[PDB]
């Protein structure tokens, strides 16, 4: 049963070309209704006269208007219906831009995402077909390594689903996605590719993203540094004490100085242990 | 007065009390004024000033009630606590703060904390990678088995290379940062 | 009695009179005066006395009316009780055989959230438990819910009384008529019951079920209510690139712009969007779906393009629709905007083809030539199209018609070096019949640059050179122009060299050549002859002369950024330019204090005197745009009283009829001639009353033009930039420093602020603060700034002028 109502109709082969009460000229293939073309006004099918190379329509007038039937579209789609997807692809060089994407979508609806991917002019339709197929690599080329982050975020999730972490780390990189990218990445235990995607985070006040990156194998890679950058100077002093290479003396000073400028006088800090905070000789391991 | 003198004398308003505290740099009074101002913002800002006087116990309390468990989680190895660092992890687990709950597992020598939190997130992949690298392949495997398997894959980061960190060599922590106060 | 606030003595008289009509009218008159908001308690005993038990509905209905809008306030004839004179004999009213009196009584009684009527409203659901109408059953579910709202969120209101206590909501679902006052906080069982009811609906009732519980699995099931929710639900299940093709949204949408052209213009926009989603470059913005009405098959009958032609407009429908339509042609089809703008421009620009597209007003013609021509400058393909169309523009062969044509094309040649060689011969033709400047200017430039190509030039130029018309600006343009390109490549009776001779004479020299030039004395004072006179180093030859200049284009010239361009189609642009896009002794002491962001005027009121000032009241007043947010409220100012009384302050209000000075503060006391005295607390200014508003560069510019701002002062302490003192002070005279009017460099760089306000004074206020901060060896006056000011009759101009100097107040009591 076909969606678009048949106001009048005609049989061209076993395919039914009909007019619709939407002014749509559609054709029935497969029990599926496709729109061959749009009628602008209300039109009736007089008949198909092979001579003129036309379908002859008439309005309210007992005169002629002509629409040539779009046979290349019809044959592509008919072949798709039959489940002769390859056959429909032979038709494709003579299906233009957006029409290849549409005919592709027909191919797809009937099934076979991949054959639809080759014919679809539009890269986006290829890109989605590639996610659907589960062809990560093909979807990856289609995104294209530099930008198209939206493509990559869809790919990155798809890659995590398949538990193919590898493709996922690359998608997230291209995506950028510092917050998400870090989560996959900081699971390293050696911080192998986690610093880059959090370099910014250090100084953006995305300190949290930054600390996980650098402290992951007993190393202070830029742990301290993230804390200085942000102005969370106390926290760098504190870190320095923790792992004691006694760097604390310098950090506490820089910090103490910062208290005097940032209006503290009764906790002013400019001493070694007298005015609140405590430089390294107060401190210990 | 930026070195309170006049300030000490009139302090009756919960705001004047708040103000007084940052101008000294001793935020012990701040928290109470901040309390009596009935407001979260004050607790996080005085907590930050607190970290500045040096002591993180006071920061924790504030930051906990402003609900910045994740800031705390970040602070905590920096501070060198491990007991307090665990408390933050749970109460940030539930928020699904992935730059809160997530932190602490790294910060202790073993990663197990993440593995469960991530399991609850449904982030099975992330949970396996974290666990596996520490040599907690068994937990990593649990996550794979409950969810989609395939743990074999080697990402741009390691999926099984040692994670071990010696957590905080300091015996007295920086929640216990020394102070005299003037 | 429309609104008459003193009439309460007559109403009492009218309220009982032995004539039922009079009583009804009286009670009615009370209602209308209360609703407006006027005096009513005097009457109460009279009002209450006739009506109380009766089943006679009209008076009862009237009294029932007055109990939902003021019952609490009025107390002469009612006082305070559980079974007040609102409901005591209205238990009879509730229990009458006539549904109307019971129903009415139920309805007001349960409506109140009153606690002095809580008990009488509860079994008041009895009056409507039996349902003689749809109204009775609806009245009941709404009254049970209103009882639930009135302090009975627990067991006093939730089960059944005998059929409803919060259960009409359940019953309604399965009964013939629906209505669910159950929207929040009510029985779960009824909520569930409404779902079942979606099927067995009553349509008004369906809107009530539906506000509570929405989203269907179906298509529908029937009725406007379900239908209205349904388009919301559809937008969910396909959000993607707008609705595209509007759903059931279309019906309300037309009325949304009933005034009348704006609907079509909007409709045209959607229809264009819908056609296709193109590239989406500069004015190629069509979104929605890529294919849903395609574009451009060659077998499609009678094609998509027929609708596309409407959008190409001269005005072909009316102006609002026109502006939308030109953008819309550009939007579906072009390369950017350029392609379809050239087609569109070809139609609009002046020709010999059609005289419904040519006009003898020179600027519009000229502008239209520039619009067509800017497309070439934008995109190459257009150069080839433009030049032959431009020659058709010329063919009109009015002095002026040629003139406009010549003027743009000459600019195009500056861009388009020895590409438009072909045009020169066409361009000369109409240069001979002449009554204007423009024709001479342009022609002399084409014929001049183009000389290598042609050889005619003594003959063409010479008829004009000895002809008259208007010739000021002619001089300038001919001066840089006449010799150019190839040193000896012409000859008719004057080769290119005669032309250089001529070119020099026309500029400012003298020489017999082309039977002498028309004028020699140059255009506007700065231009003069001399530069070019020096020039022509190598006689009219592409080298480093006039030719160079002519066959080169000043700075960058690309796009439609207005660099040898004009930005789309000239008529559409006028509309876009228009769019501004605007966004008893008394003593007082006082200070202003702020604690926990509460802004208050502290006042201390002092009686230094032994004398009696009892009868002491304190008030802060509303002057105009100043207002009290709460006056000081102590009854202080007594024999030797010192008190601190706080008057809260606002700055923003609506003008009151009393004085408009500083701040009025009123203390009252003993005295009978001057029972009320006005005495002051510290300064507040007239300036408060101004209201701040802002301008953009377009609004500022428009207003500059609109009314004069010649008036200037120089204000000291404008040494500083815009941001510092000047902004803060300007703020207090409710002004704001917005956009610039500056032109900074190494010699220029006064800071310029465009100011705006829209004063509550019947004027706007504008100003430009120019800060004369030295960026030259000779400053105006060094640091300081001159503020050029206005307001709409410059009565606030002056406020800007002095309130940008200094401004500070403090006290320390």
């Amino acid at each position: 049963e076909i969606q678009e109502i048949v106001k009048t109709g005609l049989w061209v082969g076993d395919c039914f070309i009909y007019t619709s009460s939407v002014n749509r000229l559609n054709y029935y293939v497969g029990g599926e209704i496709v729109t061959i073309a749009h009628l602008d006004r209300t039109m009736y099918l007089l008949g198909y006269i092979p001579k003129d190379n036309r379908l002859y329509l008439g309005d309210k007038e007992l005169n002629i208007v002509s629409y040539s039937l779009l046979v290349s579209v019809l044959e592509y789609q008919t072949a798709v219906m039959r489940r002769d997807f390859s056959m429909a692809d032979k038709v494709l060089p003579t299906i233009p831009k957006e029409q290849r994407t549409r005919v592709a979508h027909f191919l797809e609806k009937q099934g076979f995402k991949q054959q639809a991917l080759t014919v679809s002019t539009d890269p986006e339709h290829r890109f989605e077909l590639a996610l659907q197929l589960g062809e990560l690599k093909i979807a990856y080329q289609l995104a294209v390594e530099a930008e198209s982050e939206q493509k990559w975020k869809q790919l990155a999730e798809l890659a995590i689903s398949k538990c193919q972490f590898s493709l996922a780390q690359e998608c997230l990189h291209h995506a950028q996605d510092y917050g998400g990218l870090l989560l996959l990445a900081t699971a390293s235990g050696n911080a192998s590719m986690v610093n880059k995607l959090a370099e910014g985070a250090e100084r953006d006040g995305k300190n949290n993203v930054a600390f996980m990156s650098y402290f992951l194998q007993g190393k202070l890679d830029a742990c301290l540094e993230l804390l200085i950058r942000t102005g969370r100077l106390p926290e760098a002093a504190f870190l320095a004490r923790t792992y004691l290479p006694s760097q604390v003396s310098r950090v506490v000073k820089l910090w103490r100085e910062n208290l005097s400028k940032v209006n503290q006088k009764a906790a002013e800090s400019l001493a070694d242990p007298t005015e609140y905070e405590n430089l390294f000789p107060g401190l210990k391991e | 007065k930026g070195y309170p003198e006049v300030a000490l004398h009139f302090v009756k308003d919960e705001k004047t009390r708040f103000s007084l505290a940052l101008e000294c740099g001793n935020i012990e009074i701040a928290l109470e004024a901040a309390k009596a101002l009935d407001d979260k913002n004050c607790w996080e800002k005085l907590g930050e000033v607190a970290l500045l006087q040096g002591n993180h116990q006071i920061v924790e309390m504030c930051y906990q009630r402003t609900k910045n468990f994740d800031k705390l989680s970040f602070l905590y190895l920096i501070t060198g606590n491990l007991e307090k660092l665990r408390k933050m992890m749970k109460i940030a687990e539930i928020r699904k703060d992935m730059s809160g709950h997530y932190q602490n597992a790294l910060y202790l020598g073993d990663v197990s904390e993440r593995v469960r939190i991530l399991k609850n997130c449904g982030q099975k992949s992330l949970a396996y990678l974290s666990a596996a690298t520490h040599g907690l392949d068994e937990e990593a495997e649990s996550l794979k088995e409950t969810f989609d398997p395939e743990k074999e894959t080697i990402p741009d980061i390691d999926p099984n290379a040692k994670l071990l960190q010696p957590p905080a060599p300091i015996m007295p922590l920086d929640t216990n940062w020394p102070l005299l106060t003037v | 009695m429309d609104s008459e606030p003193p009439s309460e003595i007559s109403l009492k008289n009218d309220l009982e009179k032995g004539d039922v009509k009079s009583k009804t009218e009286a009670l009615k008159k009370v209602i209308i005066m209360i609703l407006n908001g006027e005096k009513l308690p005097g009457l109460l005993m009279t009002i209450i006395r006739f009506v109380l038990p009766l089943q006679d509905h009209t008076i009862k209905k009237l009294l029932l009316v007055f109990w939902e809008i003021v019952p609490k306030t009025t107390p002469d004839g009612r006082l305070l009780h559980e079974m007040i004179l609102v409901c005591d004999a209205y238990r009879k009213d509730l229990q009458h055989p006539n549904e109307f009196i019971r129903g009415s009584t139920l309805r007001f009684l349960c409506k109140l959230k009153e606690a002095e009527l809580l008990e009488p409203l509860m079994p008041a659901i009895r009056a409507c438990l039996e349902h003689r109408h749809s109204y009775v059953r609806r009245n009941a579910v709404l009254a049970i819910y209103t009882i639930y709202r009135n302090f009975e969120h627990l067991i006093p209101d939730a089960p059944e009384l005998i059929h409803d206590f919060l259960v009409n909501e359940k019953d309604a679902s399965c009964k013939r008529n629906a209505f669910m006052m159950l929207i929040h906080a009510d029985q779960d069982r009824a909520l569930d019951y409404l779902s079942t009811c979606i099927d067995q609906v009553q349509t008004f009732g369906d809107i009530l079920q539906l506000v509570i519980v929405e989203l269907i699995y179906k298509v529908c099931h029937a009725n406007p209510s379900e239908r209205a929710r349904f388009i919301r639900c559809i937008y969910n299940l396909l959000q993607s690139s707008s609705p595209a093709v509007k759903y059931e949204a279309a019906g309300t949408l037309v009325t949304l712009s009933s005034a009348p052209t704006a609907i079509k213009a909007a409709a045209q926009c959607y229809i264009d969007l819908i056609i296709k989603e193109s590239d989406n470059n500069v004015k190629l913005i069509v979104l929605d779906r890529l294919v849903e009405l395609k574009e451009h098959p060659a077998h499609e009958r009678v094609l998509q393009d027929l609708v596309m032609d409407i959008l190409r407009v001269l005005s072909t429908p009316d102006l609002e629709v026109r502006k939308k339509t030109l953008q819309l042609a550009l939007d579906l089809v072009s390369s950017r905007n350029v392609e379809e703008l050239v087609i569109v421009l070809k139609k609009e620009v002046i020709k010999t083809n059609n005289v419904s597209e040519h006009e003898d007003t020179d600027k519009y013609r000229q502008l239209l030539v520039r619009t067509l021509h800017s497309c070439s400058v934008r995109f190459p393909d257009m150069a080839a199209n433009v030049i032959p169309v431009l020659m058709e523009f010329l063919s009109d062969s009015n002095e002026a018609a040629a003139a406009d044509v010549l003027e743009f094309v000459r600019e195009a040649i500056q861009r388009f070096d020895n590409l438009r060689m072909l045009i020169v011969e066409k361009m000369l033709e109409v240069f001979h019949a002449i009554k204007s400047v423009k024709i001479y200017r342009g022609a002399l430039w084409i014929l001049g640059e183009y000389c290598s190509t042609k050889e005619d030039i003594q003959s063409v130029m010479t008829e004009v050179r000895r002809s008259l018309g208007e010739i000021p600006i002619v001089e300038s343009e001919i001066k840089k122009e006449a010799g150019e390109l190839k040193p000896e490549e012409e000859i008719t009776v004057g080769p290119v060299q005669k032309l250089v001779t001529e070119m020099g004479t026309y500029a400012t020299q003298s020489a017999l050549s082309s039977s002498r030039p028309t004028k020699k004395e140059e255009d506007r004072p700065p231009l003069r002859g001399f530069l070019l006179d020096g020039d022509f180093f190598v006689a009219a030859s592409l080298a480093t002369t006039l030719t160079k200049i002519a066959l080169r284009y000043v700075a960058l010239v690309q796009e439609k950024k207005k660099q040898n361009s004009f930005v789309a189609e000239a008529m559409l642009l006028m509309a876009t330019i228009l769019h501004l896009g605007k966004s008893d002794p008394v003593y007082a002491e006082a200070y202003v204090h702020v604690n926990q962001y509460d802004i208050v005027l502290d006042v201390l009121v002092v009686n230094q005197t032994s004398d009696t000032l009892q009868n002491c009241t304190l008030e802060l007043a509303t002057l105009g745009d100043l207002k009290l947010v709460e006056k000081p409220s102590p009854l202080t100012l007594a024999p030797h009283d010192f008190a601190n009384i706080k008057a809260n302050v606002k700055v923003a209000s609506t003008e009151n009829g009393i004085i408009f000075g500083n701040i009025v503060y009123d203390v009252s006391g003993a005295a009978s001639d001057r029972n009320c005295v006005v005495l002051s607390d510290i300064h507040i200014d007239i300036m408060d009353y101004i209201q701040p508003a802002t301008c953009t560069d377009a609004e500022f510019r428009q207003m500059w033009a609109e009314f004069e701002w010649e008036n200037k002062v120089t204000v000291n302490t404008n040494m500083t930039d815009l941001n510092d003192y000047l902004q803060h002070i300007l703020k207090s005279t409710n002004m704001k420093c917005l956009t610039p009017e500056k032109a900074l460099s190494g010699y220029c760089g006064f800071m310029a602020a465009n100011l705006y306000a829209r004063s509550i004074f019947g004027e706007d206020a504008l100003a430009n603060v120019s800060i004369e901060k030295p960026v030259h060896q000779g400053p105006d006056a060094a640091v300081t700034g001159h503020i050029r000011i206005r307001a709409k009759s410059q009565g606030m101009a002056l406020s800007l002028g002095d309130k940008i100097n200094l401004s500070q107040k403090k006290t320390s009591l």
